[PDB]
């Protein structure tokens, strides 16, 4: 069908709007 | 105990910094006010003394690291976590649309006035290349929140 297979060699950001996805939910109506 | 595996820890240790001005190891409303002005919501001056006295871990208008969380951890109970996080993306999509940008990463704490260098963020910026372009929409945005 089609295989890429992603590699690892740098870590993810998982904040700089995880910490935006996280208040999102105080006061969301 | 204190600091767990990179991804786990991403968050909450990261938006340790983000309320934490003085940091005594709690979060203060001053901060919590100065935190969701941020997503759209109405400034209020006891907002933030409000907010942090329903989920008060201290009361003293302070929260702890596992209190703040505890709706987005709610959101882990219950099964609205669908119709959350595409809200949740309008968060930082005041388009309502929202395009493929890895400099994104650089309008969110900007957003906020944070303060990075072009080093900093060439990492950052890096930290998100792909295809070899280097733009990221909606795709890795929820990705950044429906993965754990």
């Amino acid at each position: 069908a089609g295989h890429m297979r992603p590699k690892r060699r740098e870590i993810p950001l998982k904040v700089l709007v995880k910490a935006v996805l996280f208040a999102c939910m105080l006061m969301r109506k | 105990a204190d600091q767990l595996t990179e991804e786990q820890i991403a968050e909450f240790k990261e938006a340790f910094s983000l309320f934490d001005k003085d940091g005594d190891g709690t979060i203060t409303t001053k901060e919590l006010g100065t935190v969701m002005r941020s997503l759209g919501q109405n400034p209020t001056e006891a907002e933030l003394q409000d907010m942090i006295n329903e989920v008060d871990a201290d009361g003293n208008g302070t929260i702890d690291f596992p209190e703040f969380l505890t709706m987005m951890a709610r959101k882990m109970k219950d099964t609205d976590s669908e119709e959350e996080i595409r809200e949740a993306f309008r968060v930082f999509a005041k388009d309502g649309n929202g395009y493929i940008s890895a400099a994104e990463l650089r309008h969110v704490m900007t957003n906020l006035g944070e303060k990075l260098t072009d080093e900093e963020v060439d990492e950052m910026i890096r930290e998100a290349a792909i295809d070899g372009d280097g733009q990221v929409n909606y795709e890795e945005f929820v990705q950044m929140m429906t993965a754990k």
